[PDB]
C-alpha cells in the first residue's frame, strides 16, 4: 500500500503514484507525431465529435505555443489547459530576456523540470499531461520531442501517445523511412495511421486534427488542415487500400 | 515505527524508507567511472534506442563545467534537475565569487542538498546516485560517489546503476597498484569494467574522457570502435 | 500477525539435531532479517547466477528436445550473447515457438518462429526508472 | 457512506450535503424556534424565548440582535456561533458604511453572510458557523423585506419563513396562511406571527416566554418588544 | 477508496473526487442553452420549493457583461461566489487588455479559476457547471464549463436533472438555421420537458445574448411564450 | 462518538463532541459561585491545599488586575490564567481607544470570542475552563455574566459552576441579590460554599472570597476573611 | 491439569506465557479472538502456592512487560526470575558444556572464544558448536578443531554482525 | 504509538530518542579519552571497498587546532553537526577576536540538535564526542542525539560501545598520561573493531595542551599501532 | 485507545492524558528537593552518575542574582525556559533596573507552559521545574509542571523514591518557615537522606545545592560546598 501517498519509496524502490500518473494516459486521446524531416507534423483523433459540438476552438488537441513551435496534448484537460499556456508564458519570458526565440530542447527540459517538481513535493499532484513537441530553432531546426507527466522526456523521429499507441509504434517501425522522412511521405503515413490507430471503422475525417511546421518561406510557417483537405487525404488512403484490394 | 515515513527511525535504528534508495538507483542505466593516470574516463551502457528513439536526448553524462561532470544513475527527471542545479551553481559561483569551483565543492553541495531534502516532510529526496568526476581540485582530478541519502565519498574507480553490483568485486579482482597508465590502460580498464554490460562490443557501449586539463571529450561513434577493438583484442590475447 | 510466531516455530523445528533437512529459497533474499538468515545456525547459502553461456546451451537443448528442430535454427543466436534470460524464460520461449509453429501449421520449427518468440516474450517484464 | 463526510471539503459519491446537513442538525440541537412574516408595509420576527431559568438576566438572554438600527435579526442554533456570526454581520455593515457609505440592504447583507458561509465551506480550515439567521430591513419603495441565510450559503428572500425545532411545521402553518392574497396589515402581521407560534408551541402565550421584533416603513427603526409590549400585542389574539 | 483526497491518484490513473462534484452538478436543477442566427438563448427552470420564496427577487441567469450571459446547474452558493469571481475577472480583463473580453477567453479564464481548486487537500471545488453565452464581432457564442476546469463549445446543450433527456430532446429539434424566437420556443420546450408538475412563466427564467447585448428576460416577456407553447 | 476528534467537524446530530469533553472536564473542577449586590459583585471559590508541602496559602484562583473587571473561573486552571489576560487586554484597549469603560456585555462578548474561535479551527481547541464576569459601571449599575467554554454566555443575578453546578442554584435563589449589600453577600456566599461540599471529600481544603463594588471603587479586592473571620464563622454556623 | 494429577504428581511448564498470560484486549474488536476465550481459564483456574494440589508448575517468556498482573500476583506465581545475554563466565561455561557435545581436538581456547563473542546468546553457542561440526563436514574431517570453532564463532560474529 | 514526537509513550518516554540510542550502533566502534595530558579519539575505519578513498570515511576529524571530534552513526547527519562545531570557532574569531572553548561549542551543537521538538526539523542519528585542550584545559564531552551533553573522562560510542566502556572502567583513572591511555584503549580496540588492526579498519587522533597542533595523528601513530 | 494524541484532543472523560504521560515521565528516579524559610530558599538536585570514567551531570541552574531553578530530565525544555527566565530578568533590569519578584515572573512562565497545550505542532513539556528565589516581597519556592500550573510551596520534591522526602517535608513544614539558611538546608538534606537506597549513603559526588536568601544571591554549591550544609544531617538510628 505504498501508493497511498505521492512521495513514497516502495520496497521495490518505485514511486507508484508517479506510475499512476503514467497510467492515466491509458485512456487519453491519441495524438502522434509522424516521422517527418524537412518538415514536422502532429496529428490526433477527437473523442468529442458530436452533432452539436461547435468546435469554435479550431484546435483542441493540437496547440500552437509559439509562432514557430507547436504542441499536441493527451491527459487531464485542466492541467493541459494550464500547461499549454505556461508554455506560451515561458516563450514570452525567454523572448523578453534574451530577445531570441527559445530552443525546443531547452523548453522541453524547463517544462519537464516543473513537472518533476510537482511530482517531488508532498501536498502536490503531478500534472496528468503527456505531450509531443515540434518546432524550429537556431540549434537544430525542426525537432520532435515527447514528454511524460513525470518530467521524463525524449527526442524522437516519430512517436505517438494515448490510446492505441502500440499499433502506431508498430507501423512506425514498419513504415520507417530513416533519413528520407520528407513531410509529404509523413502525410502518406498519416493517411493510413489515422484510420488504423483509431478504433473506428471507415474513419470520418472530421474526428481528426492535423498540423505541420516547415521553413517554407524562410521565416518559418505553421499550417493547420481543415475538414475538406483531410477528407481528401483520407480519400487518398481509401484509394491506396482500394488498389491494394487487387490482392486482398 | 515502520517504513511508512522517512523522518522516523526504525525501532532498531534503521531507515528502510530511505534505504530503498539502493534499488531506486539500481533499476536505472549502467555506468562506470575511473580516474586514469591523469585523465578521468567514464562509460555508459544500456541505451537500447528503440529505432525512432535517440540516446542524444537521454544524456547520461553532462559536462557541468570545464573541470567537473557527473554520470546520473537513477530516474532521469531527477537527473536533469541535478543537471540544472549543479551546472548553474558552479557556473555562477566561478563567475561571481572570489573563489573557483571544484568537484569537491559541488559534491559537498549536492550532499548537503540531499541531506536537507531528507530533513523535511512532503519533499521527496532525489532518487539518483552519481559518479561526479572533476579535473580541478588544487589542480588534481578526482572522483566521487554520491547517493540519495546525502552521503558522499571519493573513489579511484566506481560503477553505478545495474552495473554497481558486479564491478565492486570486479575492480578488486583486477585493479593494479599502478593507476591505469596514461589514457591507454585507463580506457582499457573502463572497457574491462563495462564488459559486465550486455555485450561489451561497443554496439551500445559508449564513453567519454576528461584529460584533467581540457573539458569533457567524447569517444564518439566514429572512433569508439577503436577502443572496443582494443578491449576485444586484449581479452582475446590473454585467453 | 501469526507469521512471526511461525518464524519462532521454524527456528524451533530447526533447533530444539536430526535427520530431516530443510531448504529455504527466494529471489528477494536481500531483505531478510538476520534473525532468520542467522549465519552460524543457518548452514549453507547457495546461489544461482543468471544462466551462463554453457548453462543456457544445455537449457535450450533440453527444452527443445521434444519439438522438431530444423537446421535453419541452430539455437546459438537464442543462447550466447549476454545476460539474456533465465531457464524458465527459455522454457517459455520454446513453448511459445512451438505454438507459433502450430498456428502456421509448421510442424517443423524454424528460426523465424524462435525469432518472433523472443520478440513477443522479452517485452513481458516491467520497466524501471 | 461513512468516511466521505469526516471533512467538509469531501464531496459525497452523489455530491450530497452531508456536512451541511450536519451543521443544520447542530442548529436543531440548539433547541429553539423562530418565525418571521412579511407584510404590505410591516415585517415581524419572533423567537421562542422559553425561559431557561429564573437566575438568568432575561434582558441579556435575547436571540434578537439589532445589528444596524434599520436591520433586524432573529437567530437560531448554536449559541457562540450565533454570537460570532452576529458580530460578523455587525462588522460587515460597519465596513459597508465605512467604504460605500450608503445603506446596506437586507438583501445584500444576508447575501454577504451567505457567501462568507460558502467561503467557510470551501476551506478545511474553517468550520461554518452552525447557526441560521433571518434578517429584516427596508428597501426603496418595496416595503419591508425578509431574507434568510444559513451555514449552507443558502440565501433567499421570503414572504414568510421559520427555523428551529418547529421549522417544518411552522413553515407548513405559514404555507397554510400566507397562501392567499389578503390584507396583511400590521395588526394582521402580529396576528400571523402569534398564530404561527401558537400552533407549534402548545403553551399559552405568557408575556415573557418569547421575543418579538419588528421593522416597518412607518417607523424604520428596528424594534424589540418588552414583556409589557409583548402582552399589549398578544391582546390582538386575546380578542 | 481514494476519493478522500483530490491530490492523489487512483490506480486507474484517475481522480475520483472530481466526478463526485460532477454528480452533484447532475443533481442540480436543469439548465439549457442553444444558439440561433440572431443570438444565444440560455434558460433555467426555477421552483418555489416553498411558496414562501420571493419569486422575482432571486435569479439564476446572471450577466457577467452586457454582452455575456450565464446560467448554471449545481448548488447556489458556489455558483454565486464563482459568478462574483468571474465578474471581477472579466471586467478586470476588459480594463487591462483594452478590449471587451472574447467569450472563449472568458470561458477559459473562469475555467482556470475553477482549476485553482484541483490541487492540494485544503480546498474543495465548486459543485457548479456553467452555460455561458455571448456576442462578439456579430457572432454568437455558447460554451460549457465544468468543475474539473474543463470546458466545451456547444451549439445546443443542457445539463442538470434529466440532462440526457435534454440532450436527446435538443437532438430531436435543433438546426443551425434557427431564428431566435423559435429558439426561445425550443428552449422553453426543453425546460418544460425537464421539470415535473404544472409550469408557468414565473417558474422559468431566460437570458438572451443578442448581438445588441445580453439581457435577462422579464416575466412579462416570458409570458409571450408561456402561452401558446404547443 | 466517532465524529469526535476535531472541533471543526459537526457531529451528524447534536453538537460538537470535542467541546462536550471540555464540558465534562469542567465537571471534575473545584466549585466557584458568583452573586451580585446593589453596587457590585462577590465571588466565592473553593480550592484544595494539596498537602503540607503547600505554603499554608498559595496559587489562589481569584484575580484582580483591572479597574472594574472582577473574575472567577472554574475548570482547568492554567487555561483560566491564559484566558483572564484576554479580558485584562480588552478592558484597557476599549478604555484607551474610546475614552471610557467598556460595557460588561460587550466585554463578555469579545472575551468569549477567542474561546469559541478556537473551536472553529481544527488546529486548536477551546480553553478548558469557564469564567465568571462581574463588574460595575456608571450607566448600567452592577452586572454579572456566565461564560461556558463552549461559548454559551448570558447575564445573571447569581450563578455557580464546578462539581456542584446544579445544587447551588437552590442556594442562589433564596438571596435578594438585587437588594442585599456585598458586605452581607460575602458571608452568605461563604456559608453557601460551606454548605455545598466544604471539605467532604477534598478535606485538605481552603476557601477564598471576592468583594467588588463601588464601595471598593468598582475595583476587585480579595476580601481577607482570614481576619475577623465573620464570614468564616458565619459559614461554620451552618454545620449544625 | 487433570491428566497430570492422574500421574503420580507432575511438573508442567509453559512457554511464551506472554501470549497466554497476557491480559484482555477489548479494543481489538474481533480478529483472531480465541485468546480472549481461553487465556483466563489458565490465569483464573490456575492455582498458586496455597490452592495447588500435588503439582509443580513453571512459566517462561521473553517478554514480561505485557503479562497480566494476575499471573504476576500470587495464586499464579511464587517467584519471578530475570536473565540476560550469557555473561563472560556464562559464555565460557556454555562452551565447556558443548565440549562434551562433539568429538573435537580438545585443546581449545574456549576462554578466548567466549570473549571473541560480544554480547550474544547461548543458543547461538550451540549453533556455533554444530557449525564447527559443519566445518568438519565441509572438509570431510573426522574430528573438529580449534580453527573450526574460531571461524564458526565468526560465522555469527562476522556475518551476523558485519 | 510512534508516528511522531509530538506525543510520548503511555510510560512518558518518547518512542524516538531510544531509537537514536540504538541508531548509535549503525556505525563502527568509537572511543574518546580525556587525560590531564589532553584528549584522544578513535574510530574503526572498516571499509566497504578498499578501492574507495580510505580517508574519505571522515569519522575521526579535527574541528580546530585545539579541538577534535569523533562520531557514531551515519556520516551524513554527522557532517552537519561537525560543520557546526568547526564554523563556531571561526564565528568566535570574527566576533570576539579570540578562541572558543569546547564547552560553548558543545552547547551550540546541543542547541542545534535540540530543534526538532520545539521548532515553530528532524532528529539527528549521530552521537558526537569532542576533545579539546581549550581555555579550561583538557576537556572531553559527549552528546547523544537527544541534545544533552556531559563531561567525560572517557567514553565509548558506536558498535560494541558498552562492552568497551565496561572493560575500560577497569583500566582508567582521571589523570594518567595520554600515551598509556592510548595503549589501554588500543588493547581493547584490537578486539572491538573486527579482528585485526590496520589503516583499512582503524583510525585515531589526539590533542594535548603541549600540542595545539596537528590533531591528525595518523601514519605517525604507526609505532603504537605496532606496539600492540 | 484512540485518545492518546495531540493535546488538542480531549478524551471522552474530559482529560488530556498526554499531559499525565509527561508528568509520569517526570517521575523516573532519583530525588530532588526544594524548600524555603523566612531568611532563605534552597533547592537540591543529586547529580546522577553514568560510570567510573564519566562525570556526574549537573541539574541546577542560575537565573538571576535573586532567583534560580532546578531541573529533572534531559533538559529539552527546562534549560530553554531557564534561558528565557534569564532574558526576562535582563529585560526587567533594562526597563527598571530591578530583579523582578519571583511569583510575577513564574506567572508568565506558567502562561508560556500553557501556550503549547492548546495548539498542534508542539509536544508538551517533558520536565518539571523547581525554583528558589527572593525578592522585594520575600523568599519563595515555586514549582511548575507539564500541566502548566505553578505552585508556591513551603517544600516540594519531584521524582521517585521521594515520597519519604515528601512525607518528611510534610512533617517539618512546621519548622521550614522559621529556619535560617543552615537549618533550612539541613531540613532539605534530611528529606533527601530519607530517600536513601538500601545499599547507599549520601556521597558528596552527587549532591548539588542551589541557595538564595534575603542577604544572598542565588548561588550553586557542590561537593565541599555542600558538606558545610550536610553537617547537622539526620543520623541513622533504628
Amino acid at each position: 500500500r505504498y501508493d497511498s501517498r505521492t512521495t513514497i519509496f516502495s520496497p521495490e524502490g518505485r514511486l507508484y503514484q508517479v506510475e499512476y500518473a503514467m497510467e492515466a494516459i491509458g485512456h487519453a486521446g491519441t495524438c502522434l507525431g509522424i516521422l517527418a524531416n524537412d518538415g514536422v507534423l502532429l496529428a490526433a483523433e477527437r473523442r468529442n465529435i458530436h452533432k452539436l459540438l461547435d468546435e469554435v476552438f479550431f484546435s483542441e488537441k493540437i496547440y500552437k505555443l509559439n509562432e514557430d513551435m507547436a504542441c499536441s496534448v493527451a491527459g487531464i484537460t485542466s492541467d493541459a489547459n494550464v500547461l499549454t499556456n505556461e508554455l506560451r508564458l515561458i516563450a514570452q519570458r525567454y523572448l523578453l530576456q534574451y530577445q531570441e526565440p527559445i530552443p525546443c530542447e531547452q523548453l522541453v527540459t524547463a517544462l519537464c523540470d516543473i513537472k518533476q517538481a510537482y511530482t517531488q513535493f508532498g501536498g502536490k499532484r503531478p500534472f496528468g499531461v503527456s505531450l509531443l513537441y515540434i518546432g524550429w530553432d537556431k540549434h537544430y531546426g525542426f525537432q520532435l520531442y515527447q514528454s511524460d507527466p513525470s518530467g521524463n522526456y525524449g527526442g524522437w523521429k516519430a512517436t505517438c501517445i494515448g490510446n492505441n499507441s502500440a499499433a502506431a509504434v508498430s507501423m512506425l517501425k514498419q513504415d520507417y523511412k530513416e533519413g528520407e522522412m520528407t513531410l509529404k511521405s509523413a502525410l502518406a503515413l498519416a493517411i493510413k495511421v489515422l484510420n488504423k490507430t483509431m478504433d473506428v471503422s471507415k474513419l470520418s475525417a472530421e474526428k481528426v486534427e492535423i498540423a505541420t511546421l516547415t521553413r517554407e518561406n524562410g521565416k518559418t510557417v505553421i499550417r493547420v488542415l481543415k475538414q475538406k483537405e483531410v477528407e481528401q487525404l483520407i480519400k487518398k488512403h481509401e484509394e491506396e487500400e482500394a488498389k491494394a484490394e487487387r490482392e486482398k | 515505527s515502520y517504513d511508512r515515513a522517512i523522518t522516523v527511525f526504525s525501532p532498531d535504528g534503521h531507515l528502510f524508507q530511505v534505504e530503498y534508495a539502493q534499488e531506486a538507483v539500481k533499476k536505472g542505466s549502467t555506468a562506470v567511472g575511473v580516474r586514469g593516470r591523469d585523465i578521468v574516463v567514464l562509460g555508459v551502457e544500456k541505451k537500447s534506442v528503440a529505432k525512432l528513439q535517440d540516446e542524444r536526448t537521454v544524456r547520461k553524462i553532462c559536462a557541468l563545467d570545464d573541470n567537473v561532470c557527473m554520470a546520473f544513475a537513477g530516474l532521469t527527471a531527477d537527473a536533469r534537475i541535478v543537471i540544472n542545479r549543479a551546472r548553474v551553481e558552479c557556473q555562477s559561483h566561478r563567475l561571481t565569487v572570489e573563489d573557483p569551483v571544484t568537484v569537491e565543492y559541488i559534491t559537498r553541495y549536492i550532499a548537503s542538498l540531499k541531506q536537507r531534502y531528507t530533513q523535511s516532510n512532503g519533499r521527496r529526496p532525489f532518487g539518483i546516485s552519481a559518479l561526479i568526476v572533476g579535473f580541478d581540485f588544487d589542480g588534481t582530478p578526482r572522483l566521487y560517489q554520491t547517493d540519495p541519502s546525502g552521503t558522499y565519498h571519493a573513489w579511484k574507480a566506481n560503477a553505478i546503476g545495474r552495473g554497481a553490483k558486479s564491478v565492486r568485486e570486479f575492480l578488486e579482482k583486477n585493479y593494479t597498484d599502478e593507476a591505469i597508465e596514461t589514457d591507454d590502460l585507463t580506457i582499457k580498464l573502463v572497457i574491462k569494467a563495462l564488459l559486465e554490460v550486455v555485450q561489451s562490443g561497443g554496439k551500445n557501449i559508449e564513453l567519454a574522457v576528461m584529460r584533467r586539463d581540457q573539458s569533457l571529450k567524447i569517444l564518439n561513434p566514429e572512433e569508439i570502435e577503436k577502443y572496443v577493438a582494443e578491449i576485444e583484442k586484449e581479452k582475446e590475447e590473454n585467453e | 500477525r501469526e507469521i512471526q510466531r511461525t518464524m519462532l516455530e521454524l527456528l524451533n523445528q530447526l533447533d530444539g539435531r536430526g535427520d530431516v533437512k530443510v531448504i529455504m529459497a527466494t529471489n528477494r533474499i536481500e531483505t531478510l532479517d538476520p534473525a532468520l538468515i542467522r549465519p552460524g545456525r543457518i548452514d549453507r547459502k547457495i546461489e544461482f547466477p543468471l544462466p551462463d553461456e554453457k548453462t543456457k546451451k544445455r537449457i535450450f537443448q533440453i527444452h527443445t528436445s521434444r519439438m522438431t528442430l530444423a537446421d535453419d535454427v541452430t539455437l546459438d543466436d537464442l543462447i550466447m550473447a549476454k545476460d539474456d534470460l533465465s531457464g524458465a524464460d527459455i522454457k517459455a520461449i520454446c513453448t511459445e515457438a512451438g505454438l507459433m509453429a502450430l498456428r502456421e501449421r509448421r510442424m517443423k520449427v524454424t528460426n523465424e518462429d524462435f525469432k518472433k518468440s523472443k520478440e513477443n516474450v522479452l517485452y513481458k517484464k516491467q520497466e524501471g526508472t | 457512506s461513512a468516511g466521505f463526510d469526516r471533512h467538509i471539503t469531501i464531496f459525497s459519491p452523489e455530491g450530497r450535503l452531508y456536512q451541511v446537513e450536519y451543521a443544520f442538525k447542530a442548529i436543531n440541537q440548539g433547541g429553539l424556534t423562530s418565525v418571521a412574516v412579511r407584510g404590505k408595509d410591516c415585517a415581524v420576527i419572533v423567537t421562542q424565548k422559553k425561559v431557561p431559568d429564573k437566575l438568568l438576566d432575561s434582558s441579556t438572554v435575547t436571540h434578537l440582535f439589532k445589528i444596524t438600527e434599520n436591520i433586524g435579526c432573529v437567530m437560531t442554533g448554536m449559541t457562540a456561533d450565533s454570537r460570532s456570526q452576529v458580530q460578523r454581520a455587525r462588522y460587515e455593515a460597519a465596513n459597508w458604511k465605512y467604504k460605500y457609505g450608503y445603506e446596506i440592504p437586507v438583501d445584500m447583507l444576508c447575501k454577504r453572510i451567505a457567501d462568507i458561509s460558502q467561503v467557510y465551506t470551501q476551506n478545511a480550515e474553517m468550520r461554518p458557523l452552525g447557526c441560521c439567521m433571518i434578517l429584516i430591513g427596508i428597501d426603496e419603495e418595496q416595503g419591508p423585506q425578509v431574507y434568510k441565510c444559513d451555514p449552507a450559503g443558502y440565501y433567499c428572500g421570503f414572504k414568510a419563513t421559520a427555523a428551529g425545532v418547529k421549522q417544518t411545521e411552522s413553515t407548513s402553518f405559514l404555507e397554510k396562511k400566507v397562501k392567499k392574497k389578503f390584507d396583511w396589515t400590521f395588526e394582521q402581521t402580529v396576528e400571523t406571527a402569534i398564530t404561527c407560534l401558537s400552533t407549534v408551541l402548545s403553551i399559552d402565550f405568557k408575556p415573557s416566554e418569547i421575543e418579538v421584533g419588528v421593522v416597518t416603513v412607518e417607523n424604520p427603526k428596528f424594534r424589540i418588544l418588552t414583556e409589557a409590549e409583548i402582552d399589549a400585542h398578544l391582546v390582538a389574539l386575546a380578542e | 477508496g481514494y476519493s478522500f483526497s483530490l491530490t492523489t491518484f487512483s490506480p486507474s490513473g484517475k481522480l475520483v473526487q472530481i466526478e463526485y462534484a460532477l454528480a452533484a452538478v447532475a443533481g442540480g436543477a436543469p439548465s439549457v442553452g442553444i444558439k440561433a442566427a440572431n443570438g444565444v438563448v440560455l434558460a433555467t427552470e426555477k421552483k418555489q420549493k416553498s411558496i414562501l420564496y420571493d419569486e422575482r427577487s432571486v435569479h439564476k441567469v446572471e450577466p457577467i457583461t452586457k454582452h455575456i450571459g450565464l446560467v448554471y446547474s449545481g448548488m447556489g452558493p458556489d455558483y454565486r461566489v464563482l459568478v462574483h469571481r468571474a465578474r471581477k475577472l472579466a471586467q478586470q480583463y476588459y480594463l487591462v487588455y483594452q478590449e471587451p473580453i472574447p467569450t472563449a477567453q472568458l470561458v477559459q479564464r473562469v475555467a482556470s479559476v475553477m482549476q485553482e481548486y484541483t490541487q492540494s487537500g485544503g480546498v474543495r471545488p465548486f459543485g457548479v457547471s456553467l452555460l455561458i453565452c455571448g456576442w462578439n464581432e456579430g457572432r454568437p457564442y455558447l460554451f460549457q464549463s465544468d468543475p474539473s476546469g474543463a470546458y466545451f463549445a456547444w451549439k445546443a446543450t443542457a445539463h442538470g436533472k434529466n440532462y440526457v433527456n435534454g440532450k436527446t430532446f435538443l437532438e430531436h429539434h435543433y438546426n443551425e438555421d434557427l431564428e431566435l424566437e423559435d429558439a426561445i420556443h425550443t428552449a422553453i420546450l426543453t425546460l418544460k420537458e425537464s421539470f415535473e408538475g404544472q409550469m408557468t412563466e414565473d417558474n422559468i427564467e431566460v437570458g438572451i445574448c443578442n448581438e445588441a447585448g445580453f439581457r435577462r428576460l422579464t416575466p412579462t416577456e416570458v409570458k409571450d411564450y408561456l402561452a401558446a407553447i404547443a | 462518538t466517532g465524529y469526535d476528534l476535531s472541533a471543526s467537524t459537526f457531529s451528524p446530530d447534536g453538537r460538537v463532541f470535542q467541546v462536550e469533553y471540555a464540558m465534562k472536564a469542567v465537571e471534575n473542577s473545584s466549585t466557584a459561585i458568583g452573586i451580585r449586590c446593589k453596587d457590585g459583585v462577590v465571588f466565592g471559590v473553593e480550592k484544595l491545599v494539596l498537602s503540607k508541602l503547600y505554603e499554608e496559602g498559595s496559587n489562589k484562583r481569584l484575580f484582580n488586575v483591572d479597574r472594574h473587571v472582577g473574575m472567577a473561573v472554574a475548570g482547568l486552571l492554567a487555561d483560566a490564567r491564559s484566558l483572564a489576560d484576554i479580558a485584562r487586554e480588552e478592558a484597557s484597549n476599549f478604555r484607551s481607544n474610546f475614552g471610557y469603560n467598556i460595557p460588561l456585555k460587550h466585554l463578555a462578548d469579545r472575551v468569549a470570542m477567542y474561546v469559541h474561535a478556537y473551536t472553529l479551527y481544527s488546529a486548536v481547541r477551546p480553553f478548558g475552563c469557564s469564567f465568571m464576569l462581574g463588574s460595575y459601571s456608571v450607566n448600567d449599575g452592577a452586572q454579572l455574566y456566565m461564560i461556558d467554554p463552549s461559548g454559551v454566555s448570558y447575564g445573571y443575578w447569581g450563578c455557580a459552576i464546578g462539581k456542584a453546578r446544579q445544587a447551588a442554584k437552590t442556594e442562589i435563589e433564596k438571596l435578594q441579590m438585587k437588594e442585599m449589600t456585598c458586605r452581607d453577600i460575602v458571608k452568605e456566599v461563604a456559608k453557601i460554599i460551606y454548605i455545598v461540599h466544604d471539605e467532604v471529600k477534598d478535606k485538605a481544603f481552603e476557601l477564598e472570597l471576592s468583594w467588588v463594588g463601588e464601595l471598593t471603587n468598582g475595583r476587585h479586592e480579595i476580601v481577607p476573611k482570614d481576619i475577623r473571620e465573620e464570614a468564616e464563622k458565619y459559614a461554620k454556623e451552618s454545620l449544625k | 491439569f487433570e491428566m497430570a494429577r492422574t500421574k503420580k504428581a507432575c511438573l508442567i511448564f509453559f512457554d511464551e506465557i506472554d501470549a497466554i498470560g497476557g491480559a484482555r484486549f477489548d479494543d481489538g474488536a474481533g480478529g483472531d479472538n480465541e485468546v480472549q476465550r481461553t487465556m483466563l481459564e489458565l490465569i483464573n483456574q490456575l492455582d498458586g502456592f496455597d490452592p495447588r494440589g500435588n503439582i509443580k508448575v513453571l512459566m517462561a517468556t521473553n517478554r514480561p512487560d505485557t503479562l497480566d498482573p494476575a499471573l504476576m500476583r500470587p495464586g499464579r506465581l511464587d517467584r519471578k526470575i530475570e536473565f540476560s545475554l550469557p555473561d563472560l563466565e556464562g559464555r565460557t561455561h556454555i562452551f565447556k558444556i558443548h565440549a562434551r557435545s562433539m568429538s573435537v581436538e580438545r585443546d581449545i581456547r574456549f576462554e578466548l572464544l567466549a570473549r571473541l563473542c560480544p554480547n550474544s546468546t547461548g543458543a547461538e553457542i550451540r549453533s556455533v558448536c554444530t557449525e564447527a561440526g559443519m566445518f568438519a563436514i565441509r572438509a570431510r574431517r573426522k574430528i573438529a578443531t580449534e580453527k573450526d570453532f574460531l571461524e564458526a564463532v565468526n560465522k555469527v560474529i562476522k556475518s551476523y554482525a558485519k | 504509538y510512534d508516528r511522531g514526537v509530538n506525543t510520548f509513550s503511555p510510560e512518558g518516554r518518547l518512542f524516538q530518542v531510544e531509537y537514536a540510542i540504538e541508531a548509535i550502533k549503525l556505525g563502527s566502534t568509537a572511543i574518546g579519552i580525556q587525560t590531564s595530558e589532553g584528549v584522544c579519539l578513535a574510530v574503526e575505519k572498516r571499509i566497504t571497498s578498499p578501492l574507495m578513498e580510505p580517508s574519505s570515511i571522515e569519522k575521526i576529524v579535527e574541528i580546530d587546532a585545539h579541538i577534535g571530534c569523533a562520531m557514531s552513526g551515519l556520516i551524513a547527519d554527522a557532517k552537519t553537526l561537525i560543520d557546526k562545531a568547526r564554523v563556531e570557532t571561526q564565528n568566535h574569531w570574527f566576533t570576539y577576536n579570540e578562541t572558543m572553548t569546547v564547552e560553548s561549542v558543545t552547547q551550540a551543537v546541543s542547541n542545534l540538535a535540540l530543534q526538532f521538538g520545539e521548532e515553530d526539523s528532524r532528529p539527528f542519528g549521530v552521537a558526537l564526542l569532542f576533545g579539546g585542550v581549550d581555555e579550561k584545559g583538557p576537556q572531553l564531552f559527549h552528546m547523544d542525539p537527544s541534545g544533552t551533553f556531559v563531561q567525560c573522562d572517557a567514553r565509548a560510542i558506536g558498535s560494541a560501545s558498552e562492552g568497551a566502556q565496561s572493560s575500560l572502567q577497569e583500566v582508567y583513572h582521571k589523570s594518567m598520561t595520554l600515551k598509556e591511555a592510548i595503549k589501554s584503549s588500543l588493547i581493547i580496540l584490537k578486539q572491538v573493531m573486527e579482528e585485526k588492526l590496520n589503516a583499512t579498519n582503524i583510525e585515531l587522533a589526539t590533542v594535548q595542551p603541549g600540542q595545539n597542533f596537528h590533531m591528525f595523528t595518523k601514519e605517525e601513530l604507526e609505532e603504537v599501532i605496532k606496539d600492540i | 485507545n484512540q485518545y492518546d494524541n495531540d493535546v488538542t484532543v480531549w478524551s471522552p472523560q474530559g482529560r488530556i492524558h498526554q499531559i499525565e504521560y509527561a508528568m509520569e515521565a517526570v517521575k523516573q528516579g532519583s530525588a530532588t528537593v526544594g524548600l524555603k524559610s523566612k531568611t532563605h530558599a534552597v533547592l537540591v538536585a543529586l547529580k546522577r552518575a553514568q560510570s567510573e570514567l564519566a562525570a556526574h551531570q549537573k541539574k541546577i541552574l542560575h537565573v538571576d542574582n535573586h532567583i534560580g531553578i532546578s531541573i529533572a530530565g534531559l533538559t529539552a525544555d527546562a534549560r530553554l525556559l531557564c534561558n528565557f527566565m534569564r532574558q526576562e530578568c535582563l529585560d526587567s533590569r533594562f526597563v527598571f533596573d530591578r530583579p523582578l519578584p519571583v511569583s510575577r515572573l513564574v506567572s508568565l512562565i506558567g502562561s508560556k507552559t500553557q501556550i503549547p497545550t492548546q495548539r498542534y505542532g508542539r509536544r508538551p513539556y517533558g520536565v518539571g521545574l523547581l525554583i528558589a528565589g527572593y525578592d522585594d516581597m520575600g523568599p519563595h519556592i515555586f514549582q511548575t509542571c507539564p500541566s502548566a500550573n505553578y505552585f508556591d510551596c513551603r517544600a516540594m520534591s519531584i521524582g521517585a523514591r521521594s515520597q519519604s522526602a515528601r512525607t518528611y517535608l510534610e512533617r517539618h513544614m512546621s519548622e521550614f518557615m522559621e529556619c535560617n539558611l543552615n537549618e533550612l538546608v539541613k531540613h532539605g538534606l534530611r528529606a533527601l537522606r530519607e530517600t536513601l537506597p538500601a545499599e547507599q549513603d549520601l556521597t558528596t559526588k552527587n549532591v548539588s545545592i542551589g541557595i538564595v536568601g534575603k542577604d544572598l544571591e542565588f548561588t550553586i554549591y557542590d561537593d565541599d560546598d555542600v558538606s558545610p550544609f550536610l553537617e547537622g544531617l539526620e543520623e541513622r538510628p533504628q
